[PDB]
């Protein structure tokens, strides 16, 4: 019925923010907030919510580090990034995660693609992608 | 005899090529720097703006606490983009007397380089009005083709000299040329003209 | 020893060069930037203040500017975008694939096959190899008359060595050191290093370090 979230998010001030932006959605519950990748691996191994907010530059494991450890639980992994570095993208995608958006796409989208991605849709941004 | 100059150019080359790499170096750590500030700025404000959006109704103290955010981030991050350098105004005049010069179809006459590096900020700033004022008097009144700036320092003084090619036109308070002397005199400088061939105005300002 | 005192003086001065060449930089970022992005931020505290103005007294107005605000930074944080990746210089992959076109048109057959990729190499000394690979490719449509081409780029060590081969045939003088110099300063530079063999067509090994 609701979607449990994890956020993992380095800087606080953002943390907080997305954390807002997603408890205003009906059908959506952020259950944890971190600020490294272990943060995350932690949680969704032990609490197992339905998806985890990933950011990828955090101190100690980045989010790609903690995708990776976390790639055969059964959580969705969505990354969150503002600019795209090269092989972030290949590195995503074979780490399984389920969407790779931008932090600043507009929040309608993000909620948008937590739901897409609870339907089993691969969500990535074409700006992301390595191909314009 | 001239393999002097051959050589001479070949080390000026071979320098160049050095100064592109720091350069590029310098520009390489600012691009860092900026994805990491203003980056991170302009993802919250969008954030912190769609949120106090969504909250007008529902906690609009909630939304004016965000909108303080959003715009004190704003203020910072334009304040952080101003601290990428310590500072230069009369290089800022400069540009602005070329733009005036180009749009009135008089050949502006200078060379970036000499331009003085060290002066106080106010003595900058009092020169920056001089040079502004000597250039509109040339737009204004000489009918000149060419304008002449030259920047120099010279023992203890910055001295600028702008002139022209033009006519003199004058023959008093509450105008330029009277209001630059006064406010040069107040700083310990000078103010000349020479009105015979065109119009020259060397002004000097203690450094 | 005195010898560490006047490398003492050596770096002293090389430093001060320097300092006077990344200030010319900043200063010309610094302008570039406060001009297409200033106005934009700007814009974004006032329509905020604003915005926060009229909250109680003008709701559907304060909406009316947010969505302003929203867009507005939306549109500067593609601007930034844009500004960083360009004052990062050309990527080698990006390079690699620029001499494969060129070596084609120009009928010459390119060998190269990835082996011990750099992992990571800074954006900067990326940039000097992108180039010196340019110019080494450029040499060899220029000047060899080779049939074939063979490029290595590995990582090996502590360095990142870039290897570009030919089986035409060396045109220069005895010494032939324009881009062979070039390479070998910028290079140098960088703590790298540039050798030449000459026997069997021209062949080039290009060094910079690398952890
Ligand atoms: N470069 C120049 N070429 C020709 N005539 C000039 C000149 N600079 C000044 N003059 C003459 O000297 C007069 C006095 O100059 P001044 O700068 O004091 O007043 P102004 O006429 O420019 C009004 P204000 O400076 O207050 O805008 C001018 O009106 C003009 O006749
Ligand atoms: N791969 C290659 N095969 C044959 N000759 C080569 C070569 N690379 C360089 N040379 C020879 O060495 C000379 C010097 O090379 P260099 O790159 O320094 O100058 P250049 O003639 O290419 C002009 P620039 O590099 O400034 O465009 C060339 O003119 C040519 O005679
Ligand atoms: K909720
Ligand atoms: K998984
Ligand atoms: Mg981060
Ligand atoms: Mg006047
Ligand atoms: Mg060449």
């Amino acid at each position: 019925s609701m979607i449990s979230i994890f956020i993992a998010e380095d800087q606080q001030m953002l943390l907080g923010a997305l954390g807002s932006l997603l408890n205003l959605e009906d059908d959506m519950e952020v259950v944890g907030k971190g600020t490294t990748g272990q943060d995350a691996v932690d949680f969704v191994k032990k609490r197992q919510p339905d998806v985890c907010i990933m950011d990828i530059e955090m101190p100690g494991k980045t989010g790609l580090e903690a995708a990776e450890e976390l790639k055969d639980t059964g959580c969705k992994i969505i990354i969150l990034t503002t600019f795209a570095r090269p092989g972030y993208f290949q590195r995503a995608i074979k780490a399984g995660v389920k969407g790779y958006l931008l932090k600043d796409s507009p929040s309608e989208e993000l909620a948008n693609a937590i739901r897409s991605v609870m339907n089993g849709k691969r969500i990535y941004a074409p700006e992301l992608m390595e191909d314009l | 005899r001239k393999e002097r100059e051959r050589l001479e150019e070949k080390l000026e080359d071979a320098n160049e090529r050095i100064a592109e790499l720091v350069k590029l170096e310098e520009r390489q750590r600012i691009a860092r720097d900026l994805e990491d500030t203003l980056g991170q700025k302009l993802s919250l404000i969008g954030l912190k703006s769609d949120l106090a959006r969504k909250l007008i109704y529902k906690d609009p103290e909630q939304a004016a606490r965000e909108l303080k955010s959003v715009q004190q981030t704003a203020r910072t991050s334009l304040n952080e983009v101003r601290k990428i350098v310590s500072g230069i105004r009369l290089k800022d005049e400069l540009i602005n007397i070329k733009q005036i010069l180009e749009a009135a179809d008089i050949m502006f006459i200078y060379e970036e380089e000499k331009w003085p590096e060290n002066i106080s900020l106010l003595n900058e700033n009092i020169l920056s009005m001089c040079l502004k004022e000597a250039v509109t008097n040339v737009v204004k009144h000489s009918q000149a083709k060419t304008c002449r700036v030259d920047i120099q320092q010279l023992w203890k003084e910055v001295v600028i000299t702008v002139s022209d090619d033009g006519t003199f036109k004058g023959e008093s308070k509450g105008h330029g040329l009277l209001g630059m002397r006064e406010r040069l005199e107040f700083a310990n400088g000078s103010l000349h003209i020479d009105t015979e061939n065109g119009t020259k105005l060397t002004m000097a300002i203690p450094n």
